[PDB]
């Protein structure tokens, strides 16, 4: 857990109905997004963080939470936009003699910042005496070993926990859902959808001068007025179709 | 202040029996608590009952404690060979001034009253060459441990010039041994001829005096 | 689970400062007490302090000579006793009581000695039997420091052997007696040799006890 | 080994970079971010110590043949921690992130380059990427474990100092290195400023390029410009902001309390009374911690209503009733 593995995913199509449909996941909780709408969406990158913790520690994995694991091992930002999945690993990560492979940090000079990983093995100094790399009283090893035996209760049974964090910056989308790209239509009131940015407008070829790193042209009212077609890098405006009063 | 008195001073019960100790406080514990501790010779004190009614970690269930007000009782349902040691009751609480102890109670194997074997050893000639004379009085295999030894030099009582060493209860006959050494200067030792030690013990109907003459 | 200072040996009239280190920030909220016990004597409470408040209470006997302080930075409570005397040679303990449990912990104990210190070989004096069963022994006198191992006939004779615990002299050295009771008929038909060994002084004395 | 003493210079108007990758035209947007303060005291060096990174650094260098070829970032610049090395050689911008035991005197020799002696070790690599006359300016910052690098190259004819002109700084790179960077150093074959959390009023021209900006916290005129969302301020009196004297210090005062609350008698008690006879104890005139209880996980349930345990340690009460 203190060495939670991190994987970066981009430039690939990913479904998300497959995971949700399967019931093998004990915990499947999304924040800032819902699994039902997750299929038809795009993101700039996906970061998957994988680790193992006991069931009682599962509550520590959530935005704005506190705890030993939360404070010293794996911290989530308050603005987390992603899904936490977790399932029981007692069937595999439990030894009759005690599974000591997995270790959790127990002491740190401060609470871990979100998405900050440390694997320091220096002996923690709990007192004024400088612990010169020698274990002893008030000189505690930073990590501690889980028991993780089959005989233990569910609250201590090991669990595999994955945290998928989708980051959607103002950059071209590289992880999209299992949705095909239709054919573009211009100069007509249509229900467009660019990288999951829905809306209704009349897509028209524009004379705006986008920069290479720009994707959305915002408006005074924070309404996406100009967009960059991902398949063909041209800039298209978005004008509301038409409206007005109907006097009689 | 608060005064803690333990009764009996030394409890002599055989293994397998039931042991009872009473701790009486000069005043009730309005905002304090009591604890029972066990200590063995050459070993640090061990806490047995914390809060006066709760057994510490690893304590055999045979130990228990009750009471209130100014009187408390420590009970042992079955007495064991490992259970023969010294026992104390300590009153303690959040306020530091509520920290006092009892005088202590000793638990020993009950045994028939054994009359001490009283022996007297004059100082060795080698020790006399060193300018000091040590007269030794031995009380071998006596029970109970409580005994009184008085040094008499020429029918004069000696005080403050002798040191006593007492062994623990024997593991075979459940008896005790005592050794009183009376130390004097060589000149003072030569100033007197008759040296003796009188032992008063429960196993002796009358005190037994072992004596010797300097030179014989 | 407290950690105290190591065993100390000091001259008479000096001062000794015994520490008691506490783990983590569990220092201020608890109550520390210092309790001493002389060998062969009962438990004698000395004092008690609360680091959060800093006011230290002392036993009436120990007023003046002793002083109890506490430092939060090192999370250690110290007790310093001045004008040390031989009567102060004792085992000291620090007990910490918590806010939420009536379970007073104890330190491992610290031995404090106040007397003359030297590495001297023991003097073995044969205490001859008085002229059915008679006793004969050996006096192991004027040795320092502890311990000394006394056997009879190099350990062959064990029956009836009583090795009394050493008693400290007013001179700072130890006096011990090791006796054995044997039938009077065996006094002249069996040579008894007491072997006394002193590892700190590495002295081995085999003294033969002869009836007078 | 000899190093030139550092000088100081005025920052002028440099340090204006697109805070976002969103196109805006002819709108006076307002932003709050880590900017280079206008008219700041920028350190000046000549061709290299270990400069602290703080919270984002603006780098500038006047070059004509790419004399400065890269940068190094890291906390201790040793094998104990991770570090980042960037080298812009010819047409390749090689960026790497590993644990390097950097050489005390990093050297790059040349024209054909054949000498590269910067680090003595490279272990546990985590990322790798490959891409006077010219003034090259860069902005490096670390926010939420993301390293952002913005750049801008301009044609200049001057060596005295930072030119008195205005220009934008386009982004180049954003990476998830997630490194606690507190130190950095350039690489020789310049000027350095430190960012601060300011508020700017960027002006986007017709083609979405920043042309002018106003540092709202600089001086009253700039603050009025920001309040009015304009650059031209007509004669008059405008209310800009509010002025409040900040507290000088902190004062904590509690009564002459001396004892500790006997909470042991209601928690560690050997036996508990029946629920219909729930035992009640009044606690008053004492001092009781509360982080100690919540630190111990032995409690199956610990739910506070109307108060939070963390804020419970620093608080006073008349009497506390413990019901067991
Ligand atoms: C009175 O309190 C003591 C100790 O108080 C302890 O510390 C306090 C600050 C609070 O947090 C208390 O909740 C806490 O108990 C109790 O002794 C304790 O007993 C428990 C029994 O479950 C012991 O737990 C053990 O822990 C080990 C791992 O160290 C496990 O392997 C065991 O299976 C077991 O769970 C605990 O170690 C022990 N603590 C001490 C210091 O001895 C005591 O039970 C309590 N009594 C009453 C009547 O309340
Ligand atoms: C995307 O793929 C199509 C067909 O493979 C191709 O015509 C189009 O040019 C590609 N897009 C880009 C930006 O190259
Ligand atoms: C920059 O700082 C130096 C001293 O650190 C000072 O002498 C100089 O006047 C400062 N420059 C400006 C523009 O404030
Ligand atoms: C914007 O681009 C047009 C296109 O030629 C150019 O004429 C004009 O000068 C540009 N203006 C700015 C401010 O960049």
């Amino acid at each position: 857990v203190y060495a939670w593995n991190r994987k970066r995913i981009s430039n690939c199509v990913a479904d998300y109905s497959v995971l949700y449909n399967s019931a093998s996941f004990s915990t499947f909780k999304c924040y800032g997004v819902s699994p039902t709408k997750l299929n038809d969406l795009c993101f700039t990158n996906v970061y998957a963080d994988s680790f193992v913790i006991r069931g009682d520690e599962v509550r520590q994995i959530a935005p704005g939470q506190t705890g030993n694991i939360a404070d010293y091992n794996y911290k989530l930002p308050d603005d987390f936009t992603g899904c936490v999945i977790a399932w029981n690993s007692n069937n595999l990560d439990s030894k009759v003699g005690g599974n000591y492979n997995y270790l959790y940090r127990l002491f740190r000079k401060s609470n871990l910042k979100p998405f900050e990983r440390d694997i320091s093995t220096e002996i923690y100094q709990a007192g004024s005496t400088p612990c010169n790399g020698v274990k002893g009283f008030n000189c505690y090893f930073p990590l501690q070993s889980y028991g993780f035996q089959p005989t233990y209760g569910v609250g201590y049974q090991p669990y595999r926990v994955v945290v998928l964090s989708f980051e959607l910056l103002h950059a071209p989308a590289t992880v999209c859902g299992p949705k095909k790209s239709t054919n573009l239509v211009k100069n007509k009131c249509v229900n467009f959808n660019f990288n999951g940015l829905t809306g209704t407008g009349v897509l028209t070829e524009s004379n705006k001068k986008f920069l290479p790193f720009q994707q959305f042209g915002r408006d005074i009212a924070d309404t996406t007025d100009a967009v960059r077609d991902p398949q063909t890098l041209e800039i298209l405006d978005i004008t509301p179709c038409s409206f007005g009063g109907v006097s009689v | 202040d608060i005064v803690m008195t333990q009764s009996p001073g030394t409890l002599s019960l055989s293994p397998g029996e039931r042991a009872t100790l009473s701790c009486r406080a000069s005043q009730s514990f309005t905002s304090s608590y009591l604890a029972w501790y066990q200590q063995k010779p050459g070993q640090a004190p061990r806490l047995l009952i914390y809060g006066a009614s709760s057994r510490a970690t690893g304590i055999p269930d045979r130990f228990s404690g009750t009471g209130s007000g100014t009187d408390f009782t420590l009970t042992i349902s079955r007495l064991e060979p490992e259970d023969f040691a010294v026992y104390y009751c300590q009153q303690y609480g959040t306020s530091p001034r509520m920290y006092t102890f009892g005088q202590g109670t000793k638990v020993d194997i009950k045994r028939t009253v054994a009359a001490p074997s009283v022996f007297i050893f004059p100082p060795s000639d080698e020790q006399l060459k060193s300018g000091t004379a040590s007269v030794v009085c031995l009380l071998n295999n006596f029970y109970p441990r409580e005994a009184k030894v008085q040094w008499k030099v020429d029918n004069a009582l000696q005080s403050g010039n002798s040191q006593e060493s007492v062994t623990e209860q024997d593991s075979k006959d459940s008896t005790y041994s005592l050794s009183s050494t009376l130390t004097l200067s060589k000149a003072d030792y030569e100033k007197h001829k008759v040296y003796a030690c009188e032992v008063t013990h429960q196993g002796l109907s009358s005190p037994v005096t072992k004596s010797f003459n300097r030179g014989e | 689970q407290l950690v105290q200072s190591g065993a100390e040996v000091k001259k008479p009239g000096s001062s000794v400062k015994v520490s008691c280190k506490a783990s983590r920030g569990t220092f201020n909220t608890y109550v520390f007490t210092w309790v001493r016990q002389a060998p062969g004597q009962g438990l004698e409470w000395m004092g008690g302090i609360i680091p959060f408040f800093g006011t230290a209470d002392y036993a009436q006997k120990f007023q003046g000579r002793v002083t109890i302080t506490a430092d939060d930075s090192t999370s250690t409570a110290y007790m310093e006793l001045s004008s040390l005397r031989s009567e102060d040679t004792a085992v000291y303990y620090c007990s910490r009581l918590s806010q939420w449990d009536l379970l007073p912990m104890w330190g491992q104990g610290t031995l404090v000695t106040v007397s003359s210190a030297s590495t001297k070989g023991p003097s073995v004096f044969p205490l001859a039997p008085s002229s059915g069963t008679a006793a004969l022994g050996c006096l192991v006198k004027d040795y320092f420091p502890e311990p000394v191992t006394v056997s009879w006939n190099s350990g062959a004779l064990t029956s009836g052997v009583h090795t009394f615990p050493a008693v400290l002299q007013s001179s700072g050295l130890y006096s011990l007696s090791s006796v054995v009771t044997v039938p009077s008929s065996s006094l002249g038909t069996q040579t008894y040799i007491c072997n006394v060994n002193h590892k700190p002084s590495n002295t081995k004395v085999d003294k033969k006890v002869e009836p007078k | 080994r000899t190093q030139l003493p550092p000088a100081y210079t005025n920052s002028f108007t440099r340090g204006v970079y697109y805070p976002d990758k969103v196109f805006r035209s002819s709108v006076l947007h307002s932003t709050q971010d880590l900017f280079l303060p206008f008219f700041s005291n920028v350190t000046w060096f000549h061709a290299n110590p270990v400069l602290p990174f703080n919270d984002g650094v603006y780098f500038a260098s006047t070059e004509k043949s790419n004399i400065i070829r890269g940068w190094i970032f890291g906390t201790t610049l040793d094998s104990k921690t991770q570090s980042l090395l960037i080298v812009n050689n010819a047409t390749n911008v090689v960026i790497k992130v590993c644990e390097f035991q950097f050489c005390n005197d990093p050297f790059l020799g040349v024209w054909m380059e054949s000498e590269f002696r910067v680090y003595s070790s490279a272990n546990n690599c985590t990322f790798e990427y490959v891409s006077f006359k010219n003034l090259r300016e860069f902005v490096f910052k670390n926010i939420d474990g993301y390293f952002k690098i913005y750049s801008k190259h301009t044609p200049i004819n001057l060596v005295r100092g930072l030119p008195q002109g205005f220009s934008a700084l386009e982004p180049l790179v954003d990476l998830p290195i997630g490194i606690n960077i507190t130190r950095f150093q350039t690489l020789h074959i310049y000027y350095v400023g430190y960012l601060q959390p300011r508020t700017f009023l960027l002006k986007y021209n017709e083609n979405g390029t920043i042309t002018d900006a106003v540092d709202c916290a600089l001086d009253p005129l700039s603050e009025t410009k920001c309040t009015l969302k304009s650059f031209t301020v007509e004669k008059g009196i405008y209310q800009t902001s509010n002025f409040r004297v900040q507290p000088t210090e902190s004062i904590v005062r509690f009564p002459n309390i001396t004892n500790l609350c006997p909470f042991g008698e209601v928690f560690n008690a050997t036996r508990f009374a029946s629920v219909y006879a729930w035992n009640r104890k009044r606690i008053s005139n004492c001092v009781a911690d509360y982080s100690v209880l919540y630190n111990s996980a032995s409690f199956s349930t610990f739910k506070c209503y109307g108060v939070s345990p963390t804020k419970l340690n620093d608080l006073c009460f008349t009497n506390v009733y413990a019901d067991s």
